[PDB]
């Protein structure tokens, strides 16, 4: 007993994996117990999801790509489709539901084919034929190519979709104040950049008092006044607003007496005519990153300069774009053209936060913040990221075009388009189209589970109603009629692209999981 | 501690010094309490004084 | 020999379902009871010591809270209610808290029957919204009525809030000097203008309220004890630069080759501070302040020519000084003017309680005071500040608001009552939630009686049969132990606090209810 054989002794202390027993067994295992994971995360019947890092920190959650950042994982091919949707996020926003469900579907349903016996490499051959139809067949199915760039009504409808599926109580204000944000920012440094929008978080008054500015904020002290002119002349300077020191040790000298009183005499004039000169030039705020001289405020004060503090580099960045103009590393030239140009900015009190305000009229175009407000800061990171996402959605949508109807409506019919091309595939990789082709049903089952009504007969009503080419018409919100309901009227949209790339990264990471066969792992 | 007739109080410190008086205020500072409240009598006679 | 891979960390704890909810629920009602006993016109404070020993009682459940850390998470978000409260309009963050934790309370028996809690939640948004539109709806002005006083309002709304703290029987002092104090923070409105001064020592009766500013900090040198100590009708001249012999000022190696020319530069480095100290007193003015240390020498020449002169003033009670006075601080003695120079009705520096203090006071035009606050206990200078905080920032509430609303929970009954009628209307799983919301809703006079030790039942049963026709403001009354009209009694409290308590209270339950399962990290 107590001693069996060991034909190679290559490793160390090591693991390893082969016999395709990982491939069959383990490593689909592992890709259910991710879909598992956030299988109730994916719904506007989907509810939210708390989670704490290693770090003890809680993170309030719908979105699957953040809960996937915080859980540390170890099984390899779990990693593949995490990074997978993680870079799926960074692409479109919303959809890291939608792939990792994606994911967990076809890697189940082609498991079961590989038990059945069909080979593995013809499994990836008739995956990416299947995935390649679905790319070809989708275009055909977008309908309501909404056009209108600047308009608020129809951006606040269509974002509504992504905004009411990561957070179902809130979407007329959400809705509203987000299109208000899209329409404020218009193509100043090409085509609505998503960074163009930020976010700030002030804790009390519940969200439904939440508001947008049409510039920008600062949770900072002042120094001096506290005035707004409705013509603000603003300078910016990312040097110290301070007498140059030299970065070579620069130590005064001096010789005779007279050296002690002239030198400071002379420090202190200067510094005046310095800030005079600003003030000559209208300027009557000014900003700064870099420290701040005690003379230097000094006499800002006798000249009713107001000041701004402590920035960080992107801070002044987004602030020279908010004034378009240019910041200066010389102290001295508070230049006309380049010079700052602002409808009011103020300091004001909420929250018991010191604010500060840049509050803006700008036709050309400006960076707008939208002001978030309510008790539970943790909310505010959920309600920001759902924001942030949809941000991200109308950047998607700006890219091109082509809302396609959501509600698992586009994915029956793509499960049927798929089904019928596959019983004209015949070849042994019918079944694995045929496969692929069912496991699109994932999706409005998982709603269905989120809904918590009988997902078959759901299913079933589905695909009856879609046997008559009513491809706006999917599934429907409500315990008292757990049947249908027409997406387009509803006007429960998403984009075309978002599907796509979710379809063709999920389509990625299971050619992938399924190709290796065996495993080999070095002790952490 | 109280009154003419009254007796005084010694103290011993932590670093082994002695202390002999009848001023409330230094006996209650020169105590070391632990439970809260006497704390908040010593920090009372500290006021009063 | 190999092993199965596992799927996260070991010891990963995860807890999914509705065991998981029902854990949170009782969680938050576990930190309910630290704080059920506390609010109350006879409600409760508690006592809590760190680690550290430094021993800390508050009656202001946020402060409670924050004592309180907690550990367990979803209780944590009913502590970040309390400190978004505090920010927002002070005491019933206590309020805030039961509120949050009964709406639990009751919505948990439904949670053991199987029920999405989006329902839940979408059912206590529907209710929230209306009981919000509701408390709008009855609210009370006054600036339309005639015999309002545009103080009155304010004093009685400090009558009211005052009176569960620690200084509840000097309610009729401290809300007359609260009042007259923040009628003169205008406009700015903001709270680091009044500082808060816990001088030991003393009665608290005795506590100052001074139109002016005054330090509880100087500091020794030579002769500030020499210089004259009354000035009837100075000059305040404010210098942020240091006065002292190249001290901290710029560093420089100096070269001399004739040793006279190595006197002269002694000289004329006593020369600059002469200079400085000249400037300062042909000035005209004789009250000098510096954020940065005085020199000795400095001193003494202020004390021979009588001028009175302090060394090291924080630098937040220099602010406030220059914005009593109107002065302008300085930092170049030599561009000084009369213009920048702070005046005062009379200035002084008095003895409280063995403590050094400075005193000028009487500017007509100050636009900011501070409280001198005696006490014989520290742990009432945390605690009476605390409070003092509180009636602050609400009056400032109040003012920048006028809208009241009755207390006494009677706000809280009319909406149980006008939510409970409208739940009729509404068929289906509906009704029964917004049952569940007025059934927690009522809980407040509740717990007002229990720490009053009454039969609420009976109270609650007056309650509701007297509220439901014969008048709004019928609330609970502590010393009558039964119903009154508790608006005519005069218990005021800004409708803004209700609102705001109400909506976070919705959300809290929007967040608890709609989390599954947890997942913890080593």
């Amino acid at each position: 007993p107590k001693a069996p054989g060991f034909a190679q002794m290559l490793k160390e202390g090591a693991k390893h994996f082969s016999g395709l027993e990982e491939a069959v067994y383990r490593n689909i295992q592992a890709c259910k117990e991710l879909a598992q994971t956030t299988r109730t995360a994916y719904g506007p019947n989907g509810m939210n999801k708390m989670v704490i890092n290693h770090l003890e920190k809680l993170f309030v959650t719908n979105d699957a790509a953040t809960i996937l950042r915080e859980l540390e994982v170890q099984h390899p091919a779990a990693k593949m489709i995490v990074m997978a949707s993680h870079m799926q996020e960074q692409e479109v926003g919303d959809g890291t539901n939608f792939v990792l469900v994606f994911a967990g579907a076809l890697l189940e349903l082609a498991e079961e084919l590989l038990r059945i016996g069909l080979s593995v490499s013809e499994v990836i051959e008739g995956y990416e034929i299947a995935c390649r139809k679905a790319h070809e067949i989708l275009p055909n199915l977008v309908c309501c190519s909404a056009k209108n760039l600047r308009d608020i009504d129809e951006v606040s409808s269509l974002l509504r979709t992504s905004i009411m599926s990561k957070q179902y109580g809130n979407e007329v204000f959400l809705a509203k104040l987000i299109a208000q944000a899209c329409v404020s920012i218009f193509p100043d440094s090409g085509h609505f950049n998503v960074d163009n929008i930020r976010v700030c978080k002030i804790l009390g008054s519940g969200i439904s008092s939440s508001s947008v500015l049409h510039g920008m904020v600062f949770k900072k002290e002042t120094e001096g006044d506290v005035t707004s002119v409705k013509d603000a002349k603003i300078a910016v300077y990312s040097c110290p607003f301070d007498g140059m020191i030299t970065e070579t040790k620069g130590t005064v000298l001096i010789k005779t007496a007279e050296e002690l009183m002239n030198f400071s005499k002379g420090e202190e004039n200067l510094m005046d005519a310095q800030v005079k000169a600003i003030a000559d030039t209208g300027a009557n705020v000014v900003v700064t990153g870099g420290k701040v001289a005690d003379m230097a405020l000094h006499y800002a004060n006798k000249y009713n300069i107001m000041l701004v503090r402590l920035n960080s580099k992107w801070d002044l960045r987004r602030l020279c774009k908010t004034v378009g103009a240019t910041a200066l590393p010389r102290l001295t030239p508070p230049v006309l053209e380049e010079m700052g140009h602002c409808d009011s900015v103020y300091l004001s009190e909420v929250g018991d936060t010191q604010v500060v305000v840049f509050k803006h009229e700008k036709e050309d175009g400006a960076i707008s913040t939208i002001v978030l407000r309510g008790s539970t800061d943790n909310l505010m990171d959920d309600i920001e990221r759902a924001v942030d996402d949809g941000v991200n959605t109308f950047k998607v949508l700006t890219r091109d075009k082509r809302l396609v109807p959501g509600g698992g409506a586009t994915e029956i019919e793509l499960a049927k388009q798929i089904t019928s091309y596959g019983e004209t595939c015949p070849g042994l990789e019918q079944y694995a189209i045929k496969k692929f082709a069912e496991a699109f049903e994932a999706i409005p089952r998982a709603l269905a589970e989120n809904s918590g009504v009988k997902a078959n007969e759901v299913i079933s009503k589905l695909y009856a109603v879609h046997q008559e080419g009513n491809k706006n018409v999917g599934l429907d919100i409500e315990a008292e009629v757990p049947a249908v309901k027409d997406m387009l009227e509803a006007g429960i949209l998403d984009t075309y692209l978002g599907k796509y790339w979710a379809i063709k990264l999920a389509t990625n990471a299971a050619v992938t999981v399924l190709r290796v066969d065996q495993i080999i792992m070095a002790k952490p | 501690s109280l009154g003419p007739n009254g007796l005084d109080k010694m103290m011993v410190d932590k670093d082994g010094d002695v202390t002999v008086t009848n001023d409330g205020a230094t006996i209650l500072s020169m105590m070391d309490v632990d439970h809260q409240i006497a704390k908040l009598m010593v920090e009372l006679s500290k006021s009063q004084d | 020999m190999p092993t199965p891979v596992i799927l996260l960390k070991e010891g990963t704890d995860s807890s999914q379902g509705i065991p998981q909810l029902v854990s949170n629920i009782s969680a938050c009602q576990v930190i309910a009871e630290a704080v059920r006993t506390t609010l109350g016109p006879r409600g409760m404070d508690k006592l809590i010591v760190d680690g550290r020993g430094k021993a800390t009682i508050s009656n202001d459940g946020a402060t409670i809270l924050k004592l309180l850390d907690v550990v367990h998470p979803a209780a944590k978000t009913l502590v970040d209610i309390a400190k978004s409260q505090d920010a927002e309009v002070g005491d019933g963050t206590t309020s805030v808290t039961l509120l949050a934790a009964e709406f639990l309370k009751q919505v948990k028996p439904y949670v053991e029957e199987g029920l999405h809690p989006q329902i839940i939640i979408r059912a206590f948004r529907t209710a929230t919204q209306l009981a919000v539109n509701k408390i709008k709806e009855i609210a009370v002005t006054v600036k339309k009525a005639d015999k309002v006083e545009q103080r009155k309002l304010l004093e009685k709304c400090a009558m009211t809030a005052l009176s569960s703290k620690l200084i509840s029987q000097q309610k009729a002092f401290f809300a007359k000097m609260v009042v007259d104090a923040v009628m003169m923070l205008d406009d700015l409105l903001q709270l680091k203008m009044i500082g808060i001064k816990k001088v030991q020592g003393g009665a608290l009766e005795d506590s100052q309220l001074v139109a002016g500013v005054a330090f509880k900090k100087t500091f020794s040198y030579a002769g500030f004890e020499m210089q004259p100590k009354k000035y009837h009708n100075p000059k305040i001249a404010l210098l942020n630069v240091e006065l002292e012999l190249k001290a901290e000022k710029d560093n420089a190696e100096i070269r001399v080759h004739t040793v006279e020319d190595y006197q002269a530069i002694v000289d004329a480095e006593w020369n600059i501070l002469y200079d400085k100290l000249e400037k300062i007193h042909h000035s005209g003015a004789k009250v000098v302040l510096s954020k940065l240390p005085i020199g000795d020498v400095a001193t003494q020449y202020f004390a021979d020519r009588d001028m009175f002169c302090a060394g090291r003033v924080p630098e937040e009670d220099l602010k406030r000084t220059m914005m009593a006075c109107g002065g302008s601080i300085q930092t170049s003695v030599n561009a000084l003017s009369a213009d920048v120079l702070g005046r005062c009705q009379v200035f002084e520096e008095t003895q409280i309680g063995g403590e050094r203090y400075n005193f000028f006071t009487g500017c007509p035009k100050a636009k900011t005071c501070t409280f001198i606050l005696r006490g014989g206990a520290e742990q009432f200078m945390e605690e009476t500040e605390r409070s003092l905080h509180d009636a602050i920032m609400i009056v400032r509430r109040a003012i920048k608001n006028d809208s009241v609303v009755a207390g006494g929970g009677a706000i809280e009954m009319e909406l149980s009552k006008y939510l409970r009628d409208y739940s009729r209307t509404i068929p289906g799983k509906q009704q029964l939630l917004i049952g569940a919301y007025a059934k927690a809703l009522e809980i407040i006079p509740r717990q007002l009686c229990d720490n009053a030790g009454f039969d609420a039942t009976n109270i609650l049963n007056k309650l509701r049969a007297r509220h439901a026709q014969g008048g709004t403001w019928y609330g609970v009354d502590i010393n009558n132990e039964d119903i009154a009209d508790n608006f005519e009694a005069f218990v005021w409290e800004p409708a803004m606090v209700r609102i705001n308590a109400l909506t976070a209270a919705s959300e809290a339950a929007c967040l608890i209810v709609s989390v599954d399962e947890t997942i913890k990290n080593p």
